[PDB]
């Protein structure tokens, strides 16, 4: 939108990156230290 | 803008094609 000007979106979307903070949050809740 | 996604030529010669941000309606098989 505009001239020569462009966005390119990024490779993970919104909803990828909340899954990653969900499974790290259930692998501390659940696991301690361990998982890591 | 147009990108082209290719195996590497060391690998294949086929080729696809981004049309970026462009409805795939007004472009000019698998579309
Ligand atoms: C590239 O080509 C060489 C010889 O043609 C082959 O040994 C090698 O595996 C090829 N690389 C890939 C990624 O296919
Ligand atoms: C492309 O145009 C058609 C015709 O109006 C529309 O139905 C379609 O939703 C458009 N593409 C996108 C990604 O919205």
């Amino acid at each position: 939108k505009f001239n020569g000007l462009t966005v390119l979106p990024p490779l993970l979307t919104d909803e990828m990156i909340a899954q990653y903070t969900s499974a790290l949050l259930a692998g501390t809740i659940t696991s301690g230290w361990t998982f890591g | 803008g147009v990108s082209v996604i290719t195996p590497g030529t060391n690998t294949s010669n086929q080729v696809a094609v981004l049309y970026q941000d462009v409805n795939c309606t007004e472009v000019p098989s698998n579309v």
